[PDB]
RNA sequence: GAAUUUGGACAAACUUGGUCAUUUAGAGGAACUAAAAGUCGUAACAAGGUUUCCGUAGGUGAACCUGCGGAAGGAUCAUU
RNA sequence: GGAUAGUGGCCUACCAUGGUUUCAACGGGUAACGGGGAAUAAGGGUUCGAUUCCGGAGAGGGAGCCUGAGAAACGGCUACCACAUCCAAGGAAGGCAGCAGGCGCGCAAAUUACCCAAUCCUAAUUCAGGGAGGUAGUGACAAUAAAUAACGAUACAUGUAAUUGGAAUGAGUACAAUGUAAAUACCUUAACGAGGAACAAUUGGAGGGCAAGUCUGGUGCCAGCAGCCGCGGUAAUUCCAGCUCCAAUAGCGUAUAUUAAAGUUGUUGCAGUUAAAAAGCUCGUAGUUGAACUUUGGGCCCGGUUG
RNA sequence: CUCUUAAGGUAGCCAAAUGCCUCGUCAUCUAAUUAGUGACGCGCAUGAAUGGAUUAACGAGAUUCCCACUGUCCCUAUCUA
């Protein structure tokens, strides 16, 4: 038969399902970043756990060892590109010392709000899911993008999606059609 | 074959199709509320003949056909419709009634499930047996 | 003895449903929870409380 | 039951079992 | 010296001792002897259809009360007779004598649960319709 | 050079018998567990009203009783 | 010596008594195909691996065989064993553990569809064939992203009320066009497609574990709840419901198996006086283990790697 | 709880070569069994060196069943002295 289609999970439920402090922190993050449910927090903490495991393994590896050098420099390069890790912390220890907010700030849902394109984080989410924000020549209608810190200067509305483009919309078009009626003609 | 018991019946309006969503009707199904109406469909329409069957695709109203894929949800009789306010037709009262009644018991107690299946397999074969 | 299988569920008064506004399913529900719990609206009862008396 | 008397009763039971199994051949 | 050999050439002794002492685990011994196949009427499976034979009222163990209204069921799989709880408030009206019911475990891997004596299985479906959805007003059991 | 055929080896398979393994019926007998608000006594927990317990033997409706040796987990760490 | 493709007790004639084994032979069991691997995973481990790859075996059970480079072949044959089709009773034809499909068994699993366009295979061979294979149908196995609303004004107290308004989109439906072998769907889309946006999110819970009611009506050790502890016998925070609220969320719960938890299998790393556990005592084979001791220290260089 | 003995049949065993009722009851053996065997036992009237129970081996001892075998028989016939 055809080769198996490799797929992996992207999240992991907590060991204790009903921890008060963890539930309160998760709700804090969900409210402050306009997230649909705890699944986003779980996914981002799982991916961060992958990063922490990798960084721990490379730290236990010898310093200046070629494998450590190559893999660590790659890891900081990816993190500084995606914008989670700052430019002045290229030592692989701050990679361990990263946090969930450091990764949730780089969501497109967060960048579009921090650029003033929306009035709230939830307004940002709905504007995104309504295909209104385009990065370059590419409409991106999903909250989580992990902008690479170069798309930040290009995050704007689309030629479509009638806030920064040509057409007037759908409900606007029908409202025009019915005010044409209301005018008498 | 034990337990398919093709569905002999007459169509009066509309057409049947092999693979058609139908609303089977209970003998006591009140159309107002939820009653013996089930949400399954037909598997194959058949024109019945002399102890061998011919599969058919369609028949207009006023025709006599057998159905493959039902009687495992309706016991004795009823109608099959597709409209929403379709009252089932009359109960088809007969001149005879079950008056001869005898007790039935299996002599091997370990094979009772076959017996219970048999009593509900024969109650649907013959229209009069109760 | 048998035949009492409906002593409370069946033969005691049955209050029916009540027309109520729909909840804002999803991210809207998460915002509702965030505002009801973490903007310090009057439900604290000292440290934390989530139902009236 | 004292464990001693439980053991004694069990031994008597075992002797009865041995007798019945000796009868049954 | 801690009562077990440490020597570098004692691997066989250590693994033989571990093999001998692993028989004291109930789970390991059950898995190796295949008890769930010979005993435990469900043939190493959580699920099984069976045929009800009688409705019974079983008195709960002390200090409890309120007989649990279970049913004796004849398994179609192998032919054993097992008593099964019908878990809901009431809900015995929806299971009739000589009716087909699906049986599942009762939560304790055997080890009859709660105050119900000698009942290690519960009813999941009756006549092919869900027992829970039949306790609720969602569905109705077919006429039988 | 077909059919037919002599002697061989490979051998399915059948009968009978033996042996082993796994399920399984069985008059009857003797156990265990659960539910108990059953009958009988009170055997143990206080020196539990005969201190308790172990091994062994015998006996008794039943717990149990008794002989023999042992233990204190005894009711004695105690008589220069 | 025979036979083999050749080696070989592979078989045969003579000869001697050899060969394996407590370092487990032989025998028994396996719900045992093995491995690359998988789940869980501080380390060490434990369990699974019929099933996408590799090797093996088989084609209802054996056995035998022609052809053929290659078969002990089975969509080949021979016969026996059990089934089993047809019959005009004389005969003839069999092996879906291929694709579908059907019965049965079940806890348990899809269409008697389309096509060689992709990948490759066979020939005499560019061309034909291919239920190999791909495509579609069924699919809440599993896995990924994330719709169910967002913003004003007004009224009131950063937020609330059946107080109202303008925007935005897809869930759909669908010309075309793309997608394809013709396709459906996916992406982009003319027009239609929001106002209780009814275009209405559910699954389990609210004593503890474990987040969430001493709310109300019912019930009165009844019905029932409860994985455990436990709740009900007229004040039930636990039942049946109503209201409110909690957790996860297009998923949640239930049952079994396994892993971590389990330092409750302990090699790392368990315990043994009283909780379960030192054999009544000693010898002793196998096994395991077992005192120290033999070239060290100087000095001179060549010369590496890190500040 | 009584009446009552010297003691009131203990361990064992039984419709037994010992049980009337009786062809006892159940099971098995057969198509069918007053037979046989295994059980049960308020056992007319079992029972402990008047020995109780069980026993390998042995028996021209009594009984039941099975294989084989055959004129015992169906059903008789023939031959020799
Ligand atoms: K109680
Ligand atoms: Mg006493
Ligand atoms: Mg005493
Ligand atoms: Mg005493
Ligand atoms: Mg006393
Ligand atoms: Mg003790
Ligand atoms: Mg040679
Ligand atoms: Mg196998
Ligand atoms: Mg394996
Ligand atoms: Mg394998
Ligand atoms: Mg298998
Ligand atoms: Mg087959
Ligand atoms: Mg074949
Ligand atoms: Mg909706
Ligand atoms: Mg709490
Ligand atoms: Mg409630
Ligand atoms: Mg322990
Ligand atoms: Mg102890
Ligand atoms: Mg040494
Ligand atoms: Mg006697
Ligand atoms: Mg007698
Ligand atoms: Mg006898
Ligand atoms: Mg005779
Ligand atoms: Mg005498």
């Amino acid at each position: 038969p055809r080769a198996p289609r490799t797929y992996s999970k992207t999240y992991s439920t907590p060991k204790r399902p009903y921890e008060s402090s963890r539930l309160d922190a998760e709700l804090k993050l969900a409210g402050e970043f306009g997230l649909k449910n705890k699944k986003e927090i779980y996914r981002i903490s799982f991916q961060l756990s992958k990063i922490r495991r990798a960084a721990r393994d490379l730290l236990t590896r010898d310093e200046k060892d070629p494998k450590r050098l190559f893999e660590g420099n790659a890891l900081i390069r990816r993190l500084v590109r995606v914008g989670v890790l700052s430019e002045d912390k290229k030592k692989l220890d701050y990679v361990l010392a990263l946090k969930v907010e450091d990764f949730l700030e780089r969501r497109l849902q967060t960048q579009v709000y921090k650029l003033g394109l929306a009035k709230s984080v939830h307004h940002a989410r709905v504007l995104i899911t309504q295909r209104h924000i385009a990065v370059g020549k590419q409409i991106v209608n999903i909250p989580s993008f992990m902008v690479r810190l170069d798309s930040e200067k290009h995050i704007d509305f689309a030629p479509t999606s009638p806030f920064g483009g040509a057409r007037p919309g759908r409900v606007a078009r029908r409202n025009a059609a019915r005010k044409a009626e209301a005018s008498g003609e | 074959d034990k337990g398919r018991f093709y569905a002999f019946g007459r169509v009066f309006a509309g057409t049947v199709k092999s693979g058609q969503k139908v609303r089977i009707q209970g003998p006591n199904y009140v159309p107002g509320k939820k009653d013996d109406l089930f949400i399954k469909a037909i598997q194959r329409v058949v024109l019945m003949m002399g102890r061998f069957v011919e599969p058919i695709d369609d028949c207009p109203a006023g025709n006599i056909i057998g159905l493959v894929g039902i009687d495992q949800f309706l016991l004795k009789t009823g109608t099959l419709t597709t409209s929403e306010t379709a009252h089932n037709m009359k109960v088809m009262k007969f001149s005879v009634s079950p008056v001869v009644q005898v007790a039935v018991e299996v002599k091997n107690a370990n094979d009772l499930p076959k017996l219970v299946e048999g009593l509900k397999r024969l109650s649907k074969s013959d229209p009069c047996v109760l | 003895s048998l035949a009492r299988a409906g002593k409370v569920k069946s033969q005691t008064p049955k209050v029916e449903k009540t027309e109520k506004p729909k909840k804002p399913k999803g991210r809207a529900y998460k915002r509702l929870l965030y505002t009801r719990r973490f903007v310090n609206v009057t439900l604290v009862n000292g440290k934390r409380r989530m139902n009236p008396g | 039951m004292r464990a001693k008397w439980r053991k004694k009763r069990t031994r008597r039971l075992k002797r009865k079992r041995r007798k019945v199994r000796a009868r049954s051949k | 010296g801690k009562g077990k050999p440490r020597g570098l050439n004692s691997a066989r002794k250590l693994r033989v001792h571990r093999r001998n002492n692993r028989w004291a685990e109930n789970n390991y011994k059950k898995r190796l002897l295949g008890t769930a196949f010979k005993s435990s009427p469900f043939g190493g499976s959580s699920h099984a259809k069976g045929i009800v034979l009688e409705k019974l009222g079983i008195e709960s163990k002390q200090p409890n009360s309120a007989i649990r209204k279970c049913v004796r069921v004849q398994l179609i799989k192998n032919g054993k007779k097992v008593t099964a709880f019908v878990p809901n408030d009431g809900c015995l009206n929806f299971v009739d004598e000589n009716d087909e019911v699906l049986l599942a475990g009762f939560g304790r891997k055997g080890k009859a649960k709660g105050d119900i004596p000698g009942v290690r299985f519960k009813v999941v479906k009756v006549s092919g319709v869900s027992l829970l959805a039949l306790w609720k007003e969602k569905k109705e059991k077919p006429r039988s």
